RNA sequence: CAGGCCUUGACAUGCUAGGGAACCCGGGUGAAAGCCUGGGGUGCCCCGCGAGGGGAGCCCUAGCACAGGUGCUGCAUGGCCGUCGUCAGCUCGUGCCGUGAGGUGUUGGGUUAAGUCCCGCAACGAGCGCAACCCCCGCCGUUAGUUGCCAGCGGUUCGGCCGGGCACUCUAACGGGACUGCCCGCGAAAGCGGGAGGAAGGAGGGGACGACGUCUGGUCAGCAUGGCCCUUACGGCCUGGGCGACACACGUGCUACAAUGCCCACUACAAAGCGAUGCCACCCGGCAACGGGGAGCUAAUCGCAAAAAGGUGGGCCCAGUUCGGAUUGGGGUCUGCAACCCGACCCCAUGAAGCCGGAAUCGCUAGUAAUCGCGGAUCAGCCAUGCCGCGGUGAAUACGUUCCCGGGCCUUGUAC
């Protein structure tokens, strides 16, 4: 989660396959989801803070 | 331990989302990212004004930002110039003709975030922790506010050992859904590290 | 012959918008098919509550989309101009297809 | 520290209005200035401690009327500040509490100027 | 393995050097880092110093080893 | 980790000099990264007839504040989480007792999942707790009928296919309903046994919800932050290797050891999801994975999608076997710049161990265990037999608390 690593993911790496996904909030690349572009921790925090429209605690 | 977020527990009922808009999977991420950026910029800037809440609305290729402030005098300025440049800033950041709005919070003693930042500033100014907490809880209790609770994290008075202080009075039923408990967290930075302050305020039922 | 799509995250505002549209159309001459409820779509996200370990925590979150349908029949010109003019609530999303 | 009801009486005897401005000298903690801000329009404070100032910076955070000037009361151009800050108020009062030793010289200066 | 439609893959930077060396006399100990390339009939009988991870190991190209890859003849882990 | 490179720089905010002042395409050396070196360029104002300039954003060079660090400290911290434990307990106000520390409440009898409730009682309450308020499943009703459905009609090239209709299922929103509510009997009451009406009967079945605190619990490698440490290196850029090694041991699982079975054909019945640089119907080539053509779908319409155990017919006849498919040799396909280390899948070839498993030990009380299949996240592809969900078939047994483990409350001896 080094800075240099953060900017390294924002350039076309000469081939398609080298490209990947980083969290847009903390720069994690271990639990990021395509839909939100956030890691699980950031997703949970933002969901709890109520800053995600329509996202709510699930129970069934 | 490990109590859950009191706001996230009541998203469905008695509390409402901060961001209110619809977007498909195609463009959810972009809208969320720009919303986060807007919130970051506004929280960085308007801190002096006593920020409460930032509501983001979208209708059709446009953004309607509502800002809850203790004292609108700071945000607006001497003849409504400050807001203008502020608007321009957002207009420069995301080119979708945002429409800034300001709302003043009635009796600022009944807003958990404001109490949070107040106590955080007190901590930052090397105040006495316990006395400040009692004062804060009493002040909240004076203005109705059927319940009040304030918690400080640790590292009290630059000590070597961290410890929670905690103080409350009134009814704070964290376990009931129909509670409408307002929640606020603030972080204080001092020469000897970081402190976390949490404030819950209980206002009626149903 | 005109179909009206209502998509939302909050069912209450969606119902309010659908009610407004149906009422306005009904006032404006010709009859309508009426609000047709559609099966809501659910996305689910299971995460670990902990930031490091304890993979037995797994808090849940859901994102649900609610759907409507209006299907105005026998379109009227002044009815048409009545549409695209009424300001919709912020959360609700509208679509028009013939 | 003084009883909270007496200060009300002094402020009443100042016949403070929502339109008038006040110059307050030596707020200290900031009892007086608080009970002014309410009924007053613009409060200016000349105060030099750096010790009770954090307390004072806090106590006045609610209000937007009060302002603090970190300048010597005696080593100040009172004309300059009075014209600069108060371009809007109709009338101006001065209500303060003085710290014994230097009480006569301040009043003498304000009157001779 | 290979799709057999797009042909056997060989690095251009190595193939070019091999062919030009073939055309003009001979040279020994051609150092390379390509672990991915495949043996071709155009470099049979030569020697390649392939980088296995710490130092180039010499490998002598025979006829029989035509169908295989460069790197497999270069050990990557030393046991005992 | 080995090797080859760079030093206000991969990234941010500011000064002092010069300038080719947004910069646009080539050539060498190389594994690239880089290092040099070529041709066309000024795209904004003011000024000066113009020539020239006064200047902007604007990239280079040299220096300045600097940035940067997955370096150390989780025994300096925030935040977040785990466990005791969803155990039932932890306190306060006023009043009473005692000179006081303090006690009562919170003890005693009974009953609950529960400090749940009743009675007694010098206490009456209240707060955080439990319960309830919230969500799903189960019955019914009112608005609403398209992409859903088809009972009664007319056609149908007989498939809801058309015309047609919201009766029924469904689909969503709002409500009703369960409250020991009615009766008999037993108790001083909380309650208990048995009935009736009801879809459901005595917290209807699950979920979300974690008290004051304990464990100097876990995380400085999500993030934020205090103090030390490095800044031609502990920073940064590329190639290759490694994280996947292997005399051995341990944990969690998958597939089996067969006849309640195995294999091959035909035929049925689900839910919950996902998909526009994706799903991919159908036709053709190939035994095949797949390739070529090629409609339709921002989706109750189209597709993934074949559901599998199940049923019917045929074969196998106790054999390391038509059990099992490990291991190994070839031939291919797909993704990807690139399948040796180290991908998946297809076809041919071979066919290991394994005859129900010591001491010991785990899970489960009903739609549960056991058993069968499907979907999603991530994802170019995938080592996923993992994780989170969905449905199909569907049991056995609880006499009792002696003993094993772990808790709660009430009683007694020696230290703070
Ligand atoms: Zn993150």
């Amino acid at each position: 989660a080094r800075k240099a690593l953060i900017e390294k993911a924002k350039r076309t790496p000469k081939f398609k396959v080298r490209a990947y996904t980083r969290c847009v909030r903390c720069g994690r690349a271990r639990s990021v989801y395509r839909f939100f572009g956030l890691c699980r921790i950031c997703l949970r925090e933002l969901a709890h803070k109520g800053q995600l429209p329509g996202v709510r605690k699930a129970s069934w | 331990g490990n109590k859950i977020h009191p706001i996230g527990f009541r998203l469905g009922i008695t509390r409402d989302w901060e961001s209110r808009w619809y977007a498909g999977k195609k463009q959810y991420r972009h809208l969320l990212l720009e919303d986060q950026r807007i919130r970051g910029l506004l929280e960085k800037e308007l801190y002096s004004a006593g920020l409460a809440r930032v509501d983001i609305e979208r209708a059709a290729d446009n953004v309607a930002v509502t800002v809850h402030v203790a004292k609108p005098g700071v945000v607006i300025g001497r003849g409504g110039e400050r807001i203008r440049v502020l608007r321009e800033e957002l207009a420069k950041l995301t080119g979708k003709n945002v429409a800034l709005n300001v709302q003043e919070v009635q009796n600022p003693n009944l807003s958990a975030p404001l109490v949070a930042q107040r106590v955080a500033e007190q901590i930052e100014r090397r105040f006495a922790v316990r006395r400040a907490i009692k004062q804060a809880v009493q002040r909240v209790m004076e203005s109705g506010a059927k319940g009040a609770k304030v918690i400080v994290s640790g590292r009290i008075g630059g000590a070597e050992q961290a410890r929670t202080e905690w103080a409350a009075q009134g009814r704070v039923p964290l376990h009931t859904l129909r509670a409408n408990i307002d929640y606020g967290f603030a972080l204080a930075r001092t020469t000897y590290g970081v402190l976390g302050v949490k404030a819950y305020i209980f206002l009626g039922e149903v | 012959k005109i179909r009206i799509k209502l998509r939302g995250f909050d069912h209450k505002t969606l119902d309010a918008s659908a009610q407004k549209i149906v009422e306005a159309a009904r006032r404006s001459g010709a009859q309508v098919s009426g609000p047709i409820p559609l099966p809501t779509r659910v996305r689910r996200f299971t995460v670990i509550r902990g930031p490091f370990k304890h993979k037995d925590s797994r808090e849940h979150f859901e994102l649900r989309t609610h759907n409507r349908l209006v299907d105005i029949i026998n379109p009227n010109r002044k009815t048409i101009e009545q549409l695209m003019t009424l300001d919709l609530p912020t959360g609700v999303e509208i679509e028009i297809k013939t | 520290l003084i009883d909270t009801n007496i200060l009300n009486r002094i402020v009443d005897h100042a016949e403070v209005t929502e339109k008038t401005g006040v110059i307050e000298i030596g707020p200290g903690i900031g009892a007086l200035t608080e009970q002014l801000a309410k009924r007053a329009k613009k409060v200016v404070a000349f105060e030099i401690d750096q010790r009770l100032l954090p307390i004072l910076k806090d106590t006045l955070s609610p209000y937007e009327n009060v302002t603090v000037i970190h300048q010597d009361v005696l080593k100040a151009d009172v004309k300059s500040v009075i014209e600069e800050q108060f371009q809007d108020c109709d009338e101006i009062m001065v209500v303060a509490n003085l710290p014994y030793y230097v009480t006569t010289p301040i009043i003498m200066k304000l009157l001779e100027e | 393995p290979r799709s057999l439609k797009k042909g056997v893959f060989v690095d251009d930077h190595l193939l070019e050097k091999v062919l030009e060396l073939n055309a003009k006399g001979e040279k020994r100990l051609i150092k390379t880092w390509s672990r991915r390339s495949t043996i071709v009939p155009e470099m049979v009988g030569h020697t390649i110093a392939v980088y296995n991870g710490k130092q180039h190991v010499p490998v002598y190209i025979t006829e029989n080893m035509v169908g295989h890859k460069l790197g497999e003849f270069a050990p990557t882990r030393t046991y005992r």
